[PDB]
RNA sequence: GAGGGAGCGCCAUUGCACUCCGGUGCGAAGAACUC
């Protein structure tokens, strides 16, 4: 896929509290650049993936090329660029990718 | 003086900031008169708490008044400071709001009980 | 230092809560095995930094060496091994007293 | 403003704990946050 500013992450674990869940994307994302929001799936039940929306398409790599397959929560993140405008559905529809 | 429609004696006032002081660790009480005005018209409050000495007399003002039209208790504190710290905040507190009866309700029944009969 | 089941993290950004920052060490740190606990405390005397308890010593070292310089919050940890035991460690051998 | 309900700054601190504990301005007379 062409870059993108925002990076969709899934196979994130999906038993977390959701809240603990955009914090800790952002104690990991935040060395990338500024985030202008964290846009997690809910939940529980299906599976788990997240948008984080960063401000500037560079950092949106920089993630992309290095936290790729870290195991976040012992589950190694797949991390893509979002497709077009895939995020600001995600967070219409209500209910939260 | 005199948004104060009734006076009650030092050590009636003392059980209960000290009682509220209790409840939150029970039940649950919403400090400040915001959320006590809206604890009120919610529907919700079984006893409310206003501070005798709160400045702009205008801010507890219509707590009286809207705790006697669908009839909640009442009782008055000297300093706000004291319910302040009775609520267990950091800043002075002008009226606060029991909304649950965790499990102190006879205790608190006795008190209203004693707001009755003045 | 000998290694030691518990590692000692330090420069950790200090502008952050307690159960933030305990529950975004174990989001990072969960992946190398199991943890006992996590310890912070933010008395001036224990700003910034934080003990992580793993169960086997060979999870502590893992961690270590992968997490070394890590920007968790935009800031590169620091991680050593404790110093000395941790109590429940000291039960667990108990050594504790 | 409507919601909301307790934090938000500054100075100092690089500090090895497992009884808790720096200073200080603002904050229930409403912090953060959402609209």
């Amino acid at each position: 896929t062409r870059p993108n500013h925002t990076i969709y992450i899934n196979n994130l674990n999906e038993k977390i509290k959701k809240d603990e869940l955009k914090k800790s994307l952002h104690a990991i994302f935040s060395r990338f650049g500024q985030i202008l929001d964290i846009l997690v799936s809910r939940s529980l039940k299906m599976r788990g993936q997240a948008f984080v929306i960063f401000k500037e398409v560079s950092s949106a790599t920089n993630a992309l090329r290095s936290m790729q397959g870290f195991p976040f929560y012992d589950k190694p993140m797949r991390i893509q660029y979002a497709k077009t405008d895939s995020d600001i559905i995600a967070k219409m529809k209500g209910t939260f990718v | 003086a005199s948004y104060v429609k009734f006076e009650v004696p030092e050590d009636m006032q003392n059980e209960a900031l000290s009682l509220l002081e209790k409840v939150r660790e029970s039940g649950k009480v919403k400090k400040g008169t915001n959320e006590t005005t809206k604890a009120v018209e919610r529907g919700l409050a079984k006893l409310v708490y206003i501070a005798e000495d709160v400045d702009p007399p205008e801010i507890v003002a219509h707590l009286p008044l809207l705790c006697e039209e669908k009839n909640v208790p009442y009782i008055y504190v000297k300093s706000k400071n004291d319910l302040g710290r009775a609520v267990g905040i950091e800043v002075p507190c002008a009226s606060a709001a029991i909304i649950n009866e965790g499990e102190l309700r006879k205790e608190l029944g006795s008190l209203v009980e004693k707001i009755k009969g003045l």
